[PDB]
RNA sequence: GGCUAUGUAGCUCAGUUGGUUAGAGCACCGCACUCAUAAUGCGGGGGUCACAAGUUCAAGUCUCGUCAUAGCCACCA
RNA sequence: GCUGGCGACCAUAGCAAGAGUGAACCACCUGAUCCCUUCCCGAACUCAGAAGUGAAACCUCUUAGCGCUGAUGGUAGUGUGGGAUUACCCAUGUGAGAGUAAGUCAUCGCCAGCU
RNA sequence: GAUGCAGUGUACCCGCGGCUAGACGGAAAGACCCCGUGAACCUUUACUGCAGCUUGACACUGAACUUUGAUUGAGGUUCUAACUCUGUCCCGUGAUCCGGGACGAGGACCGUGUCUGGUGGGUAGUUUGACUGGGGCGGUCUCCUCCUAAAGAGUAACGGAGGAGUACGAAGGUGCGCUCAGCGUGGUCGGAAAUCACGCGUAGAGUAUAAAGGCAAAAGCGCGCUUAACUGCGAGACCCACAAGUCGAGCAGGUACGAAAGUAGGUCUUAGUGAUCCGGUGGUUCUGUAUGGAAGGGCCAUCGCUCAACGGAUAAAAGGUACUCUGGGGAUAACAGGCUGAUACCGCCCAAGAGUUCAUAUCGACGGCGGUGUUUGGCACCUCGAUGUCGGCUCAUCUCAUCCUGGGGCUGAAGCAGGUCCCAAGGGUAUGGCUGUUCGCCAUUUAAAGAGGUACGCGAGCUGGGUUUAGAACGUCGUGA
RNA sequence: AUAGCACUCUGCAAACACGAAAGUGGACGUAUAGGGUGUGAUGCCUGCCCGGUGCUGGAAGGUUAAUUGAUGGGGUUAGCGUAAGCGAAGCUCUUGAUCGAAGCCCCAGUAAACGGCGGCCGGUCCUAAGGUAGCGAAAUUCCUUGUCGGG
RNA sequence: GAACCCACUGUCGUUGAAAAGCCAGGGGAUGACUUGUGGAUAGGGGUGAAAGGCUAAUCAAGCCUGGUGAUAGCUGGUUCUCCCCGAAAGCUAUUUAGGUAGCGCCUCGGACGAAUACCAUAGGGGGUAGAGCACUGUUUCGGCACCGAUGCAAACUCCGAAUACCUAUGAGUACUAUCCGGGAGACAGACUGCGGGUGCUAACGUCCGUAGUCAAGAG
RNA sequence: UAUAAUGGGUCAGCGACUUAUAUUCAGUAGCGAGGUUAACCGUAUAGGGGAGCCGUAGAGAAAUCGAGUCUUAAUAGGGCG
């Protein structure tokens, strides 16, 4: 079953977005390209843990 | 003892605008689980195959195309 | 959720913190002993030590996670 | 009047068979240098062209051969009022589907080139 | 299920002695059955407390030596002075209570207070769902697709059929590009069916998954680059008790893919879900109980429920009652009545055949049409402020589909007898053994020992053997009641 | 209910019961006694099972309470600082190393303790083990008015 | 086997002579016997050779007085007159099903009037009745999976009405629509005709859609 | 429901929508951008007593602003006014 996750902003606003991904054949962490609205820019936010 | 005695509730679908009614940009024109209906000239398409009217007008269906399809459109 | 302990052939018990450089007893199969048998004696096959990674001249033997199972304890949306 | 492009319309317009056109156009055609291309191939997409041909393909004409369109009349159903209860009948309004007679080898617009 | 209604028959007015067929007669707001988010008592490995029992820490509680484990701990042996004696002696005292004194035996134990873990039907408070052709047992309870559904929407049954409680960083976006399935031919292994080449009619393929509505600008199938599976919104509509749900052009910012006009706010769509409360995590120009901070709270984002009885009564819950009780219901079951007639019983139609030939003397397969209201049933209309009995006894009354007796037709009717059908209801129509029996079997009679209705006639006329209260036992079931 | 039988508990300030306690019964008794439980004169006797639950005896391994409080992380302010920010001590909020009993898990015994004494088609499987003597259509037998004999 | 103590069978009695008896029979009758006087044990307690027995004609928890006017979604009852209007027995949810809440239906006040309805014209979508075999299934007889004749279908469709439904304009007739507030009741329905599911093309059966009547309506 | 469903043998007397406080709506009276006192004092239904309450302004969780305000980077859009 997937599980859930974080996408947490590099930018260090603490925006983060939530999603699922299947850890059997995704076992490395999630980095895509996401728009910021605390600085208003595209930038990279990377996967950590749900929590 | 019975297997059967489950349905699902209704959806409502059907044509809300009938032809040679004045529409607003915005207002359903038909609720349709697949494309019975085309858009046609002013008129847009939902995801889930919705109808619905762009401009202000009056409502027309007709039959065209070369596989015959109905379209329905709003004339200005 | 916390703390412990196990998982070694065909079956079951060892080897347990380095240089493991995995054995023992029964299941078999063949051989020997006997007028013919057994017990016993000999030989062979039968695992690759739950796994995944890490330090290391030495890893089943240690550290990390993931499985399953067993025991005690804790759970006022 | 022939040719090309773009539309209107979507079988009375289509499919199938037979025949015809190279002046122009169109098509087949030559080559793989350069631009570009094939999960291999200049087959397709692309460039440079003019020795050939109207064979193929496309367009045009003929044919009711399949297909398609299709009356009039009757029948089935049916709203209202009445009479009956295997679900029919009367008055009044409405009226198919199938089948028959018959029809069909389309009809228009804009631009450009030729005789 | 009528003294009182309709039609009709009969009937002068009023007592007395008898009788019990009816007045659904009198008596007791049915005890059987169901319901109420009623009661009581009983049980237990239902839930949650408590008494009782027990464990350790601290206190009452002191002095000496010693032994042993990882500076501390645990252990042992002596001592008397706290403390104990339901042991002896003396006094108060004429006293087997009690107090004081002297001894003796124990002794830092036992025992008590506070805290704490275990056990705890001994005792206490409670819970133990609803639908339902009565209730129980079984099944079901939320969402999606089709039919029932009567050509707009909507529409029920324990009506007829199927699915869901997911998947995917590509199976999302964009630019460019491509057509399936089947068959017939030829061609190493290679065939019915692998892969190759060429023709023919064709959407019959596919669309992550069930079905329906769709799908050529393909919504089907490939390749390159990518993150619009964005942030702030949102004119206007659909649907709707509420709470919710659905579609959406367009504006601003940042972005991807295209030369460009442009396309993109997840996937052809419709299932893949859970309110509030209480808390956790990241931010924040809000608040901050004298003031400055802080704790706590607020706002934005997000996490924890098979709360599946799926609008979710608590954070936390099973059973018995024949020892029973109260409020209600003929809204709802068991008896008798009523409606119906599947079943049952009786009658008829056709007639393969059987009967040495011969369908019809007598039987009559395969099929068809009725009658009655006796059986087993269906429904739930009357009665739960009571219509109170399975057989026997006593006493009956009616029907005819006739058991005997009476009158006939036919016969595979010699006579005697029999078989079958028609007419006929005047009278008649067994006693015992077994069992509570009705019934049945048996013995022995008779001209015969008929079939049915009457609240399965008759208990305000009798009985009370059976069933169906309270006692007790066996088999079986349950941990137990 | 009973005489008879058996199991078990109790060493005396007895077990046990009443009571909040003081105290009282047991008993002015002392294991040939007293309490609880089951069976029921007498004759012949009383089979197998300790896997479950209970009781009795062990073990010092795992887990675990109160108490104790080692470390670590925040709040506050002297001071340092242009600033941001840094920041002792003292108070204070929180975290929870070590110590820690019984119980349970583990090992034996016990049925005149509560309980159990098979299933499937000669075998098989599974058990803790698969009914000994005696009796049997019985106060127990559905089928059933079983079958035979007697009356 | 008398007294005395019991209570096995039967008749009678049952508004009794009697709120447990009389009569005729029956059991024990030197013992675990019967009886007088005075004492002890008190209600989740006592006592019981054990029946849930007894504890003042009362016992699966005595009686009296207080909490107390306990609570009851249940049953009953609710008292003078005239005038106007006038329902529902549905949907949704509910430890809900004979209770309740929002909406639908009634009444009163205010606002506002033609925005409403009936009918006639004009515009519009459909997949039912019927029909058919072009798809999906199913059927019969010929010929060589296909061809020719022939049937059937709630969950088949190449087709396809009448009605119903939505919109615009218009004559005539009508106190019509709509909005804002006060007060409700009701959420057990029944039969008949038409279209159906279920049942047996049974039921004064049962469950829906639609119209009429009863409910609440006399002649 | 004539019902064979409930209740009443008859008469006379008694027998069931109340009271206090709060609140909302409708009438009616006074005053009117204002209206009104409570406890209390008082030879006491008068007269004093203005503390307090309702109306006159909204938006936002709040700090804050105010005919505006919240949301937002936004004077755009939108919600409440």
């Amino acid at each position: 079953m997937r599980d859930k996750i974080r996408l947490v902003s590099s930018a260090g606003t603490g925006y983060f977005y939530t999603t699922t991904k299947n850890k059997r054949t995704m076992p490395e962490k999630m980095e895509i390209k996401k728009f910021d609205p605390k600085i208003r820019q595209h930038v990279i936010f990377k996967e950590a843990k749900i929590k | 003892s019975t297997k059967n005695g489950r349905d699902s509730n209704p959806k409502m679908l059907g044509v809300k605008v009938y032809g040679g009614q004045t529409v607003t940009a915005g207002n359903i024109i038909v609720r349709q689980r697949g494309t019975e209906f085309h858009a046609g000239a002013n008129v847009g398409m939902g995801r889930d195959h919705t109808l619905f009217a762009t401009a202000d007008g009056v409502v027309k269906f007709e039959v065209k195309g070369q596989f015959g399809r109905r379209y329905v459109k709003v004339e200005t």
